RNA sequence: AAUAG
DNA sequence: ATTTTACTAACTGATAGCGGAACTTTGGGACACCCACAGGTTACGCGAAAATGGC
DNA sequence: GCCATTTTCGCGGCTATTTTTTTACTCCCAAAGTTCCGCTATCAGTTAGTAAAAT
C-alpha cells in the first residue's frame, strides 16, 4: 500500500486540510443529556456522529441514510469510527512559537537566524523589540531595541523602518530570509575561513538552511498560526461506574487554548491596554507550549490531582510511550499462562498443557469442527456445547490439537531459546509440564516459576513453529555453538553412579556375553552395578569418511557400563562410555552424537539418557545426611597452631618489630595457609576409603559418600561448598571489601555462633543487591545492542572482497589462553593457507573450517591464517554468508535472511549477569617483542621486551632465564575515552623536543618531507620518547590506556576491531562466558558506520561533514564509472547509543530514545523512511526483511526495480 | 524435519513450499500425493517436500499447467 | 507500593 | 351443501406537528473602602553536549 | 578566540498478581431559549367479517 513514511513541517494549510472543522467554544458535553455540544471539543458536526448512523437529532437514523448531512443538525451520517480519525482546527488570535523548534537545544530557530536562544525569548517574552524591516536608515535586522530606544528611535525615524515585539516578530524575520543568498554567504565565507570553531558553526548553519531548500519547507512554518486537534476518540471523555468521568489531559489542555484565544480575541475588540494584551499572548504561548511539552519551558502546569498534565509529547515518548509500550511490544489473544512443573515422561518435543487451558486457547478451532462434523447446526450451538464440556468436545479438543504446535515462553527473555515451540499433550491439571533438558535453555526450574503459552493461526506459523522454533531443532547454543540440552544434577548423577567402578563387588570376574546379559545379571541380583567384569561388545565405528567398521572383542568394563551402551546409538565408541560419566563425559556424548550421526540419533540419544539417569537415580538412594560431612581430625589441629602463631605475631607488634599493615598483612596469610591446608586434608579424607578384595588385602578405593558423589559428578555442589559444610567458612569481607582478621573457624555442620553468623550476612547482602542492580544495568546494555545491531542480516551469498583479518592463536603470556582451531572452526578462509615451508595450497580460498579442517590445521603445526569478516565485508546493505561463515546453531553456513544481529546483540547480552623472563618450552628465539617457536613452528610464548641470554634465531632449552565486568563491556561498546588516555604519535618522523610554555608542554616532530607538526603535552607525562628517534605513527609516549578512537585513526579498522574484541573477550572468559567473537564483530561493524569527508572532491559532499560510509562508497563507485575524483574520508568509531540514534531511519531512532530530538531533526530535514530495517517493519505491521519474509521483500524491490 | 531442509536447502524456503502446499490441501481441492495417515496438511506437506514430490519448481508448474487449462 | 520468578 | 380463502372496511397504535406554560439558562449589575504571589524544594548519579567564562 | 568549567538533558530489566479519592464556595433579576405534558390528525398496519370460490 505505502512504500516510505515522509516526515516534515506541516503548514497552516496542511492543518486546515487535516481539519474538518473549526474548534471555537471549551465545551465537552452537557451535563444533564451529556450529549457533545456544537462548536466544542466534542463536537459532532466537526469530529463525527456519536452514534452509528444516527444524527444529533434523531431524524436520519438508519444506513438508508447514509453521506447526507441533517440540515438541523449538521451531523454526518456515517459510522462512529471516524472519530477516531477526523481531526480538527484552532485558529489561533496570535502567532504562537513551536516549542520544539525553540527549545530543543540547538535550537532551529536560532540557528536559522543566527540569533542566541536567550534573545530570542526576550523577544518572545515582550521584554525587548526586534527590526523587522530596517528601511532607509542605519538598523540592520535582528538588532533589539529596548521600549525606550524604540520610542527614541520612532520619534527619530518615524514610519521609515519596522519593529515589533513578540513571535509576529519572528514570523516576519523568518518569512524576509531569502535562503539561497543566505546559502551562497556561508559558502563564500566557509572558502575564506580559517577558526575551526567558526567553521563548526558555519557548516552547521550551512547543513540546516540547505536542508530546508531541499525539503520544501519555509521556516515560519516553524511559527504556528493554527492549531491542530487530536480527534476526540483518541482523548475520550467516557462515563464510569456511578456517574463518574474519566478523562485525558489533552482535554484540559486544550481547554485552557481556547479559553485563553478566546479572551485575546475579545482584549483586542475591545482595545484593551498594551499591557493586558501582552500578558494574554504571554500567556496563550505558555498554555500551547503545555499543550505541546509540559515542562520544557518551566514550571509544569499541574491538574486538581497536584501532578502535571500529560502532553503530547509524552503521548509519544519515553518507556511508557507509543513507540515502546504498544508498537514494539503488545499485549496478544490466543494466549494463556500457568506455572510449570516437571514431566519426565516427555519427549523433547512434548509439552503437558492443561486441559481447560487448551478449550479455552483453542477455541475457534473446536467451533470450527463441531460445526464441520455435523455435531453443532450453528456457531451458538457450539459455543453451549463447549460450555457444558461434553466428551465429544474433548475428542474434538484432541484432534485440533493432535499436531499444532505451541509456543512456550518464560520471562526473562534473554535469547531466543526463551521461546520454543512443543507438540502439545493434553494433561488433567491446571500446570503445564516443561521437558527437563530444555530447563537450561529457559533458566526454569521449579520453584515458582510461570510460563507463557501462545497458538499460532495460520499455517506460516505453524510451519515456523515446527521448521525453526520446535525444540529439537534448537539443540545447539547460537552464541558458541555448543550443545544446550545437556543433561543435569539428577540425570547426570544416575550416569554417574551406574558408571563407578567397585572394587570386590558381588559378581566381580564375570564373563558375560553382551550387555542384555549384563541387565540380566542385574536383575537377579547376580552381580552388582559396579562389578568389574568382562563383557562382549560389539563396536561400530563411522568415520569421517563415511565408513562403517563393526568389530566385536571382549572388554573389560563394569555391568552398568554396559547396560548404559545398551541405548547408545551405533557409530559410537565404547570408550566414550567405559568410564564414569560426571556431567563433562554426558556433555561429550552428546557432542559426538551430534557431530557424527546427525540431530535425530542425538535427539533419541538425549532422551534415552535422561530415562536411564532418572531411572538410576531413583535406585540408587542417594541421600544426604548429617554423617556425610565428615570433619578431618586436623582441623581443630590447624587451628589451635594458627592461632597460637597469631599470637606470638602480636607479641611482635607489642615489641615494635613488624608494623601494623605488616601485622595484618601476616595474619591474613597465615590464616589463608591454614584455610587451604583444612580444605586439603577434607578433601583427602572425604575422597577415599579402604576396602577388602578378593585376595583379602586393602586397597583404596574412591568414595561412595554421597556429598563427594553430588560434587565429583558435577550434579551440584563444588568445593568451595563442601569446604564449607565440612571445612572452615574462612575469611569474610566488611561491607567497604576489608578482610575482617579472625576468620569464621566453623563450618555449617557445627553451626555458627552469633557473630559469625553476623559476618556471613555482611557479604550476603552485598551479594544479593549487587545480582538486584546488575540485573538493570544488563537489560540496558542488550537492549542498546539489540537497537545498533538490528539492521544485519546476511542478504547475500558473496560480496567478492579480498580483505580478511588475520587470525593467530591467543597468547598472553607463557601459555595459550586459546587455540587456533577454537578460533578458526566456522569461518571461510580469504587466502590460501600454504603449508609452513612450503608452495603446497593446503586449503584453498572460500572453504569453511569444518572439525575435519581444524583437525588438518592442527597437524601441520600452522600458526597463522587469514579469514573472512564481517567488519570487513563490502555488502551495501547488511552482510554475505561467506564473511560471516557457520551459524553456530544450526552447524552449517548461515543462510540468507538470517538476522545476525540481533543473535549477536542477544548472546553478548545474555551473560551479563554472571558478569561481575624464564622460558617454560624449549625452541628459538625470534625478535620483532619476544617469541619462543617451538621446533615444530608454532609460536607458544609471546613476551614483553622492554627498553638478554639469547640473540635472534638462538635456541633456548626449558628453564633457561632469558630475560569491573559489565562497566568494562558497556564501556568499551560506547567507544569511551580513558580519563588519562596514552598519548600515541600523530606522524612518522623524528622527535624533537620544544619549548616548555607556562601551564603545559609542547613537542614537536619533522616528518619525511621537513614539516613539523607541533604536539600539546602536560606537565606530568613520563615521555617514553628520545629525541632523534624516527618514531613510527602509531607509537607510544606517554603510557596510559589506549583509546580506541586513536587506535582506529593510528592503526586502522583492524586494530581496533582486535582491540575490542580483546577486551571484550578477556572480561567475559575470566568469568567463563563462551562466546564466539564474529558477533563482537557485528557490533563492531555497526559502531564503524560513518565517516567525515576531508576532501570535498566533485561529489555532493561537504568538507567536515559526517556521512554515511555506504553512501561515500556507492558515490565513489558511481565517480570512477564516470572517471571523475572520489571523495576522501576519514573513517568514525561511534559508542553504540550514538550510532543507534545516528541511523538512516528516524522511526527506530524515534522508537530508540531521545525522541523530541530525532523527531525536530527529522521534522526540519523533511527526511524519508524507507522501512529497510527489523523495527520500522514490526511498528507498521508489515513482514520484517529477515527469513521467511525476506524473499517477500527482495520481491518488492525488483518491482520497485521495474 | 532435516530430511526437508536437506531436499530444500533453506529453511525459510522450506517453511514457503510447505505453506503454499498445505495451504493447496486445505483451502484448495488438491489432495496429497502421500498416505495422509491421520495428519494436517502441514506435516503431509512436509513428508511430500522429503519424498522429493513438492519442490518450488514443481509448484510453479503446475501453477503454469493449470493457468494453461 | 507490596509480592513471585 | 360445506369449507377455505380472498377482499374489504374499521380499529388502533405510532408518529409528526402544534400549543403553551413551566423550567432551565444566560447576561447584567451591585458605589464606605479595600491596591504587587506564591510556596514547596532537595540527601540521585553519570555521561554528553551545549552554553559561559577566562585570559 | 581557543581551553576549561559549569549547566542542562536524558537515561536507569522483563513478565505476572493484589486495589478508586478527600481544602478553597454571594445573590437577584429580567430576558431568552428549551422542555414536557396534552391534544390533534393522518397513515399504515392489523384484525374481524363476509362474500367468492372450490371441493
Ligand atoms: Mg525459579
Ligand atoms: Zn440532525
Ligand atoms: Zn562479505
Amino acid at each position: 500500500e505505502f512504500d516510505a513514511i515522509k516526515i516534515g513541517l506541516a503548514s497552516p494549510d496542511m492543518i486546515r486540510s487535516w481539519s474538518f472543522g473549526e474548534v471555537k467554544k471549551p465545551e465537552t458535553i452537557n451535563y444533564r443529556t451529556f450529549k457533545p455540544e456544537r462548536d466544542g471539543l466534542f463536537c459532532a458536526r466537526i469530529f463525527g456522529p456519536v452514534k452509528d448512523y444516527e444524527c444529533l437529532c434523531g431524524k436520519y437514523k438508519r444506513l438508508k441514510h447514509r453521506g447526507v448531512i441533517c440540515e438541523k443538525c449538521g451531523v454526518e451520517v456515517t459510522q462512529t469510527k471516524v472519530r477516531r480519525d477526523r481531526m480538527g482546527h484552532i485558529e489561533l488570535a496570535s502567532p504562537v512559537a513551536h516549542i520544539w523548534f525553540l527549545k530543543s537545544l540547538p535550537s532551529r530557530i536560532g540557528l536559522l537566524m543566527d540569533m542566541p536562544l536567550r534573545d530570542i525569548e526576550r523577544v518572545l517574552y515582550f521584554e525587548m523589540y526586534v527590526v523587522t524591516e530596517p528601511g532607509m536608515t542605519d538598523l540592520e535586522r535582528g538588532q533589539m531595541l529596548t521600549e525606550e530606544e524604540y520610542l527614541d528611535r520612532l520619534e527619530e525615524w518615524g514610519d521609515e523602518f519596522t519593529a515589533k515585539m513578540g513571535a509576529e516578530a519572528i514570523k516576519d524575520l523568518l518569512a524576509s530570509m531569502d535562503l539561497p543568498a543566505e546559502a551562497e554567504q556561508m559558502r563564500e565565507e566557509l572558502d575564506t575561513t580559517n577558526s575551526e570553531t567558526k567553521r563548526k558553526k558555519l557548516t552547521k548553519r550551512l547543513k540546516l538552511v540547505e536542508a530546508f531548500v531541499a525539503s520544501g519547507n519555509k521556516p515560519e512554518w516553524m511559527i504556528l498560526t493554527v492549531l491542530p486537534v487530536l480527534p476526540p476518540d483518541l482523548r475520550p471523555l467516557v462515563p464510569l461506574d456511578g456517574g463518574r468521568f474519566a478523562t485525558s489531559d489533552l482535554n484540559d489542555l486544550y481547554r485552557r487554548v481556547i479559553n485563553r484565544n478566546n479572551r485575546l480575541k475579545r482584549l483586542l475588540e475591545l482595545a484593551a491596554p498594551d499591557i493586558i494584551v501582552r500578558n494574554e499572548k504571554r500567556m496563550l504561548q505558555e498554555s500551547v507550549d503545555a499543550l505541546l511539552d509540559n515542562g520544557r519551558r518551566g514550571r509544569a502546569i499541574t491538574g486538581s490531582n497536584k501532578r502535571p498534565l500529560k502532553s503530547l509529547a509524552d503521548m509519544i515518548k519515553g518507556k511508557q510511550g507509543r513507540f515502546r509500550q504498544n508498537l514494539l511490544g503488545k499485549r496478544v489473544d490466543y494466549s494463556g499462562r500457568s506455572v510449570i512443573t516437571v514431566g519426565p515422561y516427555l519427549r523433547l518435543h512434548q509439552c503437558g498443557l492443561p486441559k481447560k487451558m487448551a478449550l479455552e486457547l483453542f477455541k475457534p478451532f473446536i467451533y470450527s469442527k463441531l460445526e464441520t462434523r455435523g455435531l453443532a447446526t450453528t456457531i451458538k450451538a457450539a459455543k453451549k456445547m463447549v460450555e457444558r464440556e461434553e466428551a465429544v468436545v474433548w475428542d474434538i479438543l484432541d484432534e485440533v490439537i493432535r499436531e499444532h504446535p505451541v509456543l512456550l515462553n518464560r520471562a526473562p527473555t534473554l535469547h531466543r531459546l526463551g521461546i520454543q515451540a512443543f507438540e502439545p499433550v493434553l494433561i488433567e491439571g491446571k500446570a503445564i509440564q516443561l521437558h527437563p533438558l530444555v530447563c537450561a535453555a529457559y533458566n526454569a526450574d521449579f520453584d515458582g516459576d510461570q510460563m507463557a503459552v501462545h497458538v499460532p493461526l495460520t499455517l506460516e506459523a505453524q510451519l515456523e513453529a515446527r521448521t525453526l522454533m520446535m525444540s529439537t531443532n534448537n539443540i545447539l547454543s547460537p552464541a558458541s555453538g555448543d550443545p544446550i540440552i545437556v543433561p543435569s544434577q539428577d540425570v547426570v548423577l544416575g550416569l554417574y553412579y551406574m558408571t563407578r567402578e567397585k572394587i570386590n563387588a558381588k559378581g566381580e570376574g564375570m564373563y558375560l556375553t553382551g550387555p542384555a546379559e549384563a541387565e540380566k545379571a542385574y536383575r537377579t541380583k547376580t552381580a552388582e552395578l559396579h562389578a568389574r567384569v568382562k563383557v562382549r561388545i560389539t563396536e561400530t565405528i563411522k568415520h569421517e569418511n563415511g565408513k562403517l567398521t563393526t568389530e566385536t572383542k571382549m572388554i573389560d568394563t563394569t555391568v552398568g557400563r554396559a547396560m548404559l551402551w545398551q541405548i547408545v546409538p551405533k557409530g559410537l565408541p565404547y570408550s566414550l562410555v567405559n568410564q564414569k560419566l560426571g556431567k563433562k563425559q554426558i556433555s561429550n556424548l552428546l557432542n559426538e552424537a551430534y557431530r557424527k550421526l546427525g540431530l535425530k540419533d542425538t535427539v533419541i540419544f538425549a532422551d534415552q539418557i535422561m530415562y536411564t539417569g532418572f531411572a538410576y537415580a531413583a535406585l540408587s538412594g542417594v541421600s544426604v545426611g548429617i554423617d556425610d560431612m565428615v570433619v578431618p581430625a586436623a582441623k581443630y589441629t590447624e587451628i589451635a597452631e594458627a592461632e597460637e602463631e597469631v599470637r606470638e605475631i602480636q607479641e611482635q607488634f607489642q615489641s615494635g618489630l613488624v608494623t601494623a599493615g605488616e601485622r595484618y598483612n601476616k595474619v591474613i596469610d597465615i590464616w589463608a595457609s591454614t584455610n587451604d591446608r583444612v580444605a586439603k586434608a577434607m578433601m583427602e579424607n572425604l575422597s577415599s576409603e579402604q576396602v577388602i578384595n578378593r585376595q583379602g588385602e586393602q586397597e583404596k578405593q574412591e568414595s561412595f559418600n554421597s556429598i563427594y558423589m553430588m560434587a565429583d559428578s558435577g550434579a551440584r555442589g563444588s568445593a568451595a561448598q563442601i569446604r564449607q559444610l565440612a571445612g572452615m567458612r574462612g575469611l569474610m569481607a566488611r561491607p567497604d571489601g576489608s578482610i575482617i582478621e579472625t576468620p569464621i573457624t566453623a563450618n555449617f555442620k557445627e553451626g555458627l555462633n552469633v557473630l559469625q553468623y553476623f559476618i556471613s550476612t555482611h557479604g550476603a547482602r552485598k551479594g544479593l543487591a549487587d545480582t538486584a542492580l546488575k540485573t538493570a544495568n544488563s537489560g540496558y546494555l542488550t537492549r542498546r545492542l539489540v537497537d545498533v545491531a538490528q539492521d544485519v542480516v546476511v542478504t547475500e551469498h558473496d560480496c567478492g572482497t579480498l580483505e580478511g583479518v588475520v587470525m593467530t592463536p591467543h597468547i598472553e603470556g607463557g601459555d595459550v589462553k586459546v587455540a587456533l582451531t577454537e578460533l578458526a572452526l566456522g569461518r571461510v578462509v580469504s587466502e590460501d593457507i600454504l603449508k609452513p615451508g612450503t608452495d603446497e595450497v593446503l586449503i584453498p580460498r572460500n572453504t569453511l573450517l569444518d572439525e575435519k579442517w581444524c583437525k588438518v590445521i592442527n597437524d601441520n603445526s600452522v600458526d597463522q591464517i587469514k579469514v573472512r569478516s564481517v567488519v570487513t565485508c563490502d555488502s551495501d546493505f547488511g552482510c554475505c554468508a561467506q564473511c560471516y561463515g557457520r551459524d553456530l546453531a544450526r552447524g552449517h553456513l548461515v543462510n540468507q535472511g538470517e538476522a545476525v544481529g540481533v543473535i549477536a546483540a542477544q548472546s553478548i547480552g545474555e551473560p551479563g549477569t554472571q558478569l561481575t623472563i624464564q622460558a617454560k618450552n624449549n625452541g628459538s628465539v625470534k625478535l620483532h617483542e619476544l617469541t619462543i617457536i617451538d621446533e615444530f613452528g608454532r609460536t607458544k610464548e609471546k613476551h614483553k621486551l622492554p627498553y638478554l641470554s639469547k640473540a635472534d634465531g638462538d635456541a633456548v632449552a626449558a628453564g633457561e632465564t632469558v630475560a569491573g565486568g559489565l562497566p568494562r563491556v558497556a564501556d568499551l561498546f560506547e567507544a569511551r575515552k580513558p580519563k588519562e588516555p596514552a598519548i600515541l604519535a600523530e606522524h612518522s618522523g623524528t622527535v624533537s623536543f620544544g619549548k616548555e610554555t607556562k601551564g603545559k608542554r609542547r613537542l614537536i616532530i619533522t616528518r619525511d618531507s621537513g614539516d613539523t607538526y607541533e604536539e600539546m603535552i602536560p606537565k606530568h607525562r613520563q615521555l617514553n620518547v628520545f629525541e632523534g628517534e624516527r618514531i613510527e605513527r602509531g607509537d607510544v609516549i606517554a603510557d596510559g590506556p589506549e583509546s580506541p578512537h586513536d587506535i582506529l585513526r593510528l592503526r586502522g579498522i583492524h586494530a581496533v576491531t582486535t582491540y575490542i574484541a580483546n577486551e571484550v573477550q578477556e572480561v567475559y572468559r575470566l568469568q567463563g562466558v563462551k562466546i564466539n567473537d564474529k558477533h563482537i564483530e557485528t557490533i563492531v561493524r555497526q559502531m564503524l558506520r560513518k565517516c567525515t569527508i576531508t576532501f570535498a572532491g566533485d561529489s555532493e559532499f561537504l568538507p567536515g561533514e559526517t556521512v554515511e560510509y555506504s553512501q561515500v562508497k556507492i558515490a565513489n563507485r558511481k565517480l570512477v564509472e564516470e572517471g571523475k575524483e572520489p571523495a576522501r574520508f576519514e573513517r568514525e568509531l561511534l559508542g553504540i547509543t550514538k550510532a543507534s540514534l545516528a541511523t538512516e531511519s528516524f522511526i527506530s531512532a524515534a522508537s530508540f530514545q531521545e525522541t523530541t530530538r530525532v523527531l525536530t531533526e527529522a521534522a526540519v530535514s523533511g527526511k524519508r523512511d524507507d522501512l529497510r530495517g527489523l523495527k520500522e517493519n514490526v511498528i507498521v505491521g508489515r513482514l520484517i526483511p529477515a527469513g521467511t519474509g525476506f524473499a517477500y521483500h527482495q520481491d518488492r524491490q525488483a518491482k520497485r526495480a521495474q | 524435519v532435516q530430511d526437508a531442509v536437506e531436499k530444500i536447502g533453506n529453511r525459510f524456503d522450506l517453511v514457503l513450499v510447505a505453506a503454499r502446499r498445505a495451504r493447496q490441501m486445505q483451502s484448495g481441492g488438491k489432495d496429497a500425493l502421500v498416505p495422509e495417515e491421520n495428519d494436517k496438511p502441514t506435516v503431509i506437506a512436509l513428508r511430500e517436500i522429503e519424498e522429493g514430490l513438492i519442490t518450488k519448481d514443481v509448484l510453479d508448474a503446475r501453477e503454469r499447467q493449470e493457468q494453461q487449462e
